[PDB]
């Protein structure tokens, strides 16, 4: 009826079929900044 | 006459109107450092990138006429500039706001020198055999110039 | 248009509450266009990560490539379950195998699936217990600097045990690939 | 238990501009009735065994007291029964990068203690202040960052509680020259600006300021080298 949460799985599973443990999972600013040091 | 609710109880030396209150501290807050003519700034430095790439793609056209002097549309105005276009849509469709810099809001010559130098740095760096980078703009400098002041006066405020 | 020197991040920045970057990795909205927590909007496939061997990876992991021919029922093959071919085996008519190994035949209902495992083959001793059906990796070990005819492995090889017979059973030592999850992360910049 | 700590000078004969009469009735009461009632309040209690100024940041009904007789004790410190007129060293190399002159300084110093309007104290200090509050942290730091500013507070405030360093007190509260003289302040005023300021304990001050400023500097790199680390 309200805040239903399927449209997000759908695009998500649209997107990354496999939604498996992530491996490396980090910030976007922790990232640029091990890109940079 | 009276449209302003506040004018009017400050005029009758009445007491405010009242409000929820909230229950976030004012002393212990992140501080703002986002300046407002930062949108601007940028807006008119990605016109100045387009328009001095694009006279690249036409030297017949950027030839015969000076780069300080430049008129796209005679009648060309801001107001006309603001639409909303969501035909186009890739993924996501949206209302597409449409921003018109003015011609004389331009300073062409700084960015054509500054084209000038960052290719001729490219094709140097290209004969050395590596990709050529550059950190900033002037441009963006000046926009975190703006932040830092802004920042500054929040901090003293 | 384009240019030669495409620096995004130069011409995108970001604000409080709002990221504004310039279209020219790749990124992919909604229909609507709204986002939700824990949204992925850019996806960054790294080619350099890619394998072309049909052996995949499994703080590290190891990879071991393995020749896989998928050929139809009424195909005819030209080699023998559970036999040792060299390089250049003509498995097929016209397919001929691209390492030397142990080949493995696995009939199906309508597929013949013909595996060829690559690597070194040892008659394990009497006292080499190892395990038959759970396969081993073995790392670069570190060997002594005195003894001079001592070859340093430096590549992880992959022991598995092959069992063809009830009485007899061989060791085939695979090769192996590097993997490393903390090692290695390149992306784009976005914002200046 | 903190006691009173008696002044430099001898009280009695210190300076023939305040009244002996009048120097001990306003120091000895008012350290005294301080001390004690701050000695009874935090009798106890965790915050006996502390020094005044974790006291002073901490409190509440412990804050009146102990601020009025740190602010009173620095105040005896800061002045000797003589040597008053100029500065000098690196206080003369501030005063003029950032106040412009001496004579600048001095009649803001006077503005500013005459303006309190009732009771409090006037405040000379170097501002070397870190907020805990979203963005503190200055990008492009630099000189001219840290500066001298004179500051008023109201009754039993001083410039600890804004993580400013103290240099320099004025106490314009009414016991100071009520007693002593007729009661014009800017006499007062210009008699402390002219005949008993002492600007050496103001020198080793603000060596103590830099030299606080400094080793809060250093953590800053320490962090960041940990972080690196
Ligand atoms: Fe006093």
């Amino acid at each position: 009826e309200k805040s239903k949460q399927e449209r997000m799985t759908d695009v998500h599973n649209k997107s990354i079929v496999g939604k498996g443990t992530v491996w490396y999972e980090m910030a976007y600013e922790d990232a640029v900044k091990e890109r940079m040091q | 006459e009276d449209t302003n609710l506040d004018e009017l109880r400050r005029d009758c030396g009445r007491q405010p109107l009242p409000r929820k209150d909230p229950g976030v501290k004012v002393e212990e807050e992140p501080l703002l450092s986002n300046h407002p003519y930062v949108d601007k700034l940028w807006q008119i430095h990605n016109a100045e990138q387009m328009i001095l790439d694009d006279m690249e793609a036409n030297p017949v056209k950027y030839k015969g006429k000076n780069l300080t002097e430049l008129t796209d549309d005679e009648d060309f105005d801001e107001e006309n500039r603001i639409e909303y276009s969501k035909a186009y849509y890739k993924k996501a469709l949206l209302p597409k706001m449409i921003t018109k810099v003015s011609v004389k809001e331009l300073d062409l010559e700084a960015a054509f020198a500054e084209r000038q130098h960052h290719n001729k740095l490219r094709m140097e760096a290209q004969e050395r055999g590596e990709v050529y980078k550059i950190p900033k703009l002037r441009r963006n400098i000046e926009m975190d110039e703006y932040d830092f002041i802004h920042w500054r006066r929040s901090l003293e405020e | 248009s384009p240019i030669l020197h495409e620096n995004s991040d130069l011409l995108s920045k970001r604000r409080r509450n709002k990221f504004i970057i310039p279209l020219h990795i790749s990124i992919e909205i909604p229909v609507n266009g709204i986002f939700r927590r824990n949204s992925i909007l850019a996806y960054f496939d790294d080619p350099r990560y890619r394998r072309k061997s049909s052996g995949i990876i499994k703080d590290r992991f190891f990879f071991i490539p393995e020749e896989v021919h998928i050929l139809p029922g009424s195909s005819s093959i030209m080699v023998r379950n559970n036999s040792i071919v060299g390089v250049d085996t003509q498995i097929t008519l016209n397919l001929r195998s691209r390492v030397g190994g142990l080949v493995r035949v696995e009939r199906k209902k309508k597929r013949i699936e013909l595996k060829i495992f690559s690597g070194d083959i040892h008659f394990p001793g009497e006292t080499d217990k190892i395990s038959r059906h759970t396969g081993v990796l073995i790392p670069p070990g570190t060997g002594k600097r005195n003894s001079k005819e001592s070859k340093k492995v430096k590549n992880w090889i992959y022991v598995q045990r092959i069992t063809p017979s009830k009485k007899k059973f061989f060791v085939l030592v695979r090769p192996v690939v590097t993997y490393e999850i903390t090692d290695g992360i390149n992306l784009a910049t976005l914002f200046p | 238990k903190f006691e009173l700590m008696p002044p430099p000078y001898p009280m009695n004969a210190l300076e023939p501009h305040m009244s002996h009469t009048t120097f001990e009735y306003h120091w000895g009461k008012h350290h005294r009735a301080y001390v004690d009632n701050l000695n009874k309040q935090i009798d106890g209690t965790e915050l006996d065994g502390m020094t005044l100024e974790d006291i002073i940041l901490i409190t509440l009904p412990p804050f009146n007291n102990a601020a009025q007789a740190w602010n009173h004790q620095f105040f005896w410190e800061s002045m000797k029964p003589s040597g008053g007129g100029k500065p000098s060293g690196e206080l003369l190399q501030l005063i003029n990068r950032d106040f412009g002159s001496f004579e600048a300084f001095v009649k803001e110093f006077k503005a500013a203690a005459a303006t309190q309007f009732g009771s409090g104290w006037a405040w000379l200090a170097y501002k070397a202040n870190r907020l805990n509050v979203g963005n503190t942290s200055n990008p492009h730091p630099t000189d001219e960052d840290k500066k001298l500013v004179v500051v008023k507070t109201p009754n039993a405030v001083n410039p600890l509680v804004w993580d400013y360093s103290p240099l320099l007190t004025i106490d314009v509260w009414e016991h100071a020259y009520y007693l002593d003289f007729r009661n014009r302040r800017p006499d007062y005023i210009s008699i402390f600006m002219e005949k008993l300021v002492s600007w050496e304990a103001v020198s080793s001050r603000l060596e103590v300021a830099k030299a606080k400023a400094a080793e809060r500097e250093e953590e800053e790199e320490r962090k960041k080298r940990e972080k690196e680390e």
